[PDB]
DNA sequence: CATGCTTTTTTTTTTCATGTGCCGGTCTCACACGTGCCTGGAGACTAGTAAGCGCTTCTAGTGGCGGTTAAAACGCGGTAGACAGCGCGTACGTGCGTTTAAGCGGTGCTAGAGCTGTCTACGACCAATTGAGCGGCCTCGGCACCGGGATGCGTTTTTTTTTTCCAGCGGTAC
DNA sequence: CGCTGGAAAAAAAAAACGCATCCCGGTGCCGAGGCCGCTCAATTGGTCGTAGACAGCTCTAGCACCGCTTAAACGCACGTACGCGCTGTCTACCGCGTTTTAACCGCCACTAGAAGCGCTTACTAGTCTCCAGGCACGTGTGAGACCGGCACATGAAAAAAAAAAGCATGCTCGA
């Protein structure tokens, strides 16, 4: 058991993420409530992705199971598989 | 179109982000593939004008 | 003899209240269903319509619009505005994925 | 939107002229044409008179209970 | 044609906007929305028409509407989902 | 909970309006019929604060 | 700087006007309920399988180890951006008086949606037949990675056209 | 203050320093590409029942038309508040340097558990037969929708009245 790798997304890494995103300047405040949305993203996505694992009467999550994941959230991934 | 893209960066072979290009770059292949996240694909080059600097 | 004269917005505001409470189509009935035969030409003519059929769509546009007014006042609101304006509509549009 | 159908009968026989009687469908047509109606309206000033008749602001001059001509009580 | 596009009078528009809580309303806006309005109307008719064609019919029903919508994701219920 | 909105109107018939009231005040019904749109449903009384005066 | 004074300025109340909410009495349509009938769900069979289960193969997931070195982190200083504030010009809102056509109720006709019966092409199912293409081995050359060097672009320093900010005479109002 | 000249600062030049990126050729590795042998899917060709094409029949619903009235739209006049653009303050963020960290890489050893395969029977398809639950149609009556008239809360204007914002005094240090 290992809490707070959330810290793990550090401020220099969200700031990579957002110039990909075209942005220049990023207030303060930005780089917790980044962390807060990427959490939520995860916890929904990787829910599903259990909840297929669970229903194949597996222990080890596949890839397949987060991409049939994603295509449920409407954010379907390519190169992946299917 | 990514055959084109690969041409355009002296590449032999089409890679993910040639996909991407092609497809973004294309009306309608963007709107079909809207909803749709190409692995490796990076987003098209687009800073908004107001960032750039002033002359 | 003194005419009496609301401030400008206390109306807009009355009308407001008006229209949230009630559930009735906004949009005249006929000059819609003109603009629905009209555009059902451009992709075949000699084409009829079930009446529900129009209504259905004129609840889904207006229901539509309505929604789009929602996310543009916040666009107006977000700017420090109270007007709503077209580069509003365009935002709520282009973060809807609506438009490019 | 202008109630009293009361007021609307007042403000009809007053801009009707000078009369010692006033009859009913000449009031019917001014109170229509000088303000918002439904159709039930003809049949409202009807039960509107009876009740003005009732109270004795409005005494009529000729006739009886519905086709007649009524006056103002002083 | 008459641009019967032009029989979304202001004021209707006035009130949808209303009823979005809107307060205040830019001359520009009345024209902005008849044009997003219209390219609605196409976007689901053509599918309903579609959907008509298929059926080998020449009358556009409800469902025809309503399964329209369902492909747009703008689902509508009360007309026989 | 539509019965309940129609209670809350001195109505004993349930209306689309109650049936909307009722979806978009439960959380999670407004989250199930969140691209759904209720026929003759009406949207929540709701006025942004900086639009008061 | 304390009295007193006038002046305007914002703060309290009055005063209308609205609208809107509430409640009685009345008139219709639509819910609601039933009838009566028709079909789709139930039953009680036989038949064919999917899938649970238990044992077997081995992939790849985990977890630990230790040596760089790329990346994070903390800190400093200094701009340039967020933000409040104030002022100006008009686009938007209200309302009134004038213009319109949507709406309502009504009538009449038939395009066409729907429903039935009938026939036959078409597609499923099956058993033999076979090549496509799969997994698995092996082999070039694209490219990735470096570094060196030329060019491109930001920044600073200096120059320079350019605004500005005091003075001054005049010269005219207290 | 206006109008003209003076040096005082101020965007708008140039010329100088520098850092980052691009571009060139060279070198070394990994994965694309291809081929081979083996397997399983497609193909083929046939037989049998049924989906749905079609023609005809019914009758619903969609349309066209008519003659109103009224609610709604339209347009014009009037002025308030809002947009927004300019000016100014303060400090949050950007950038960059030294100090810190732990990701990354590469390799190793061990083992869950994924994936597979064959045995077996509970479990669903499936059929004809049977029948009632729920369908379309008819009937009734009661909500609720509409009204017109009256006390209700919330706005916009005029008035009245305390609250702070500027010209005219006598008195007592201190120069
Ligand atoms: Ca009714
Ligand atoms: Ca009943
Ligand atoms: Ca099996
Ligand atoms: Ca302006
Ligand atoms: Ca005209
Ligand atoms: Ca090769
Ligand atoms: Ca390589
Ligand atoms: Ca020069
Ligand atoms: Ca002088
Ligand atoms: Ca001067
Ligand atoms: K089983
Ligand atoms: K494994
Ligand atoms: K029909």
């Amino acid at each position: 058991v290992l809490r707070d790798n959330i810290q793990g997304i550090t401020k220099p890494a969200i700031r990579r993420l957002a110039r990909r995103g075209g942005v220049k300047r990023i207030s303060g405040l930005i780089y917790e409530e980044t962390r807060g949305v990427l959490k939520v993203f995860l916890e929904n996505v990787i829910r599903d992705a259990v909840t297929y694992t669970e229903h194949a009467k597996r222990k080890t999550v596949t890839a397949m199971d987060v991409v049939y994941a994603l295509k449920r959230q409407g954010r379907t991934l390519y190169g992946f598989g299917g | 179109l990514a055959g084109n893209a690969a041409r355009d960066n002296k590449k032999t072979r089409i890679i993910p982000r040639h996909l991407q290009l092609a497809i973004r770059n294309d009306e309608e292949l963007n709107k079909l593939l809207g909803r749709v996240t190409i692995a490796q694909g990076g987003v098209l080059p687009n800073i908004q004008a107001v960032l750039l600097p002033k002359k | 003899k003194k005419p009496h004269r609301y401030r400008p917005g206390t109306v807009a505001l009355r009308e407001i209240r008006r229209y949230q409470k009630s559930t009735e189509l906004l949009i005249r009935k006929l000059p819609f269903q003109r603009l629905v035969r009209e555009i059902a030409q451009d992709f075949k003519t000699d084409l009829r319509f079930q009446s529900s059929a129009v209504m259905a769509l004129q609840e889904a546009c207006e229901a539509y619009l309505v929604g789009l007014f929602e996310d543009t006042n916040l666009c107006a609101i977000h700017a420090k505005r109270v007007t709503i304006m077209p580069k509003d509509i365009q935002l709520a549009r282009r973060i809807r994925g609506e438009r490019a | 939107d202008h109630p009293k159908y009361s007021d609307m009968i007042v403000a009809a026989i007053q801009a009707e002229k000078n009369r010692a009687g006033s009859s009913r469908q000449s009031i019917q047509k001014y109170i229509k044409s000088h303000y918002k109606v439904g159709e039930n309206a003809d049949s409202q000033i009807k039960l509107s008179i009876k009740r003005l008749v009732t109270t004795g602001v409005l005494k009529q001059t000729k006739g009886v209970g519905a086709s007649g001509s009524f006056r103002l009580a002083k």
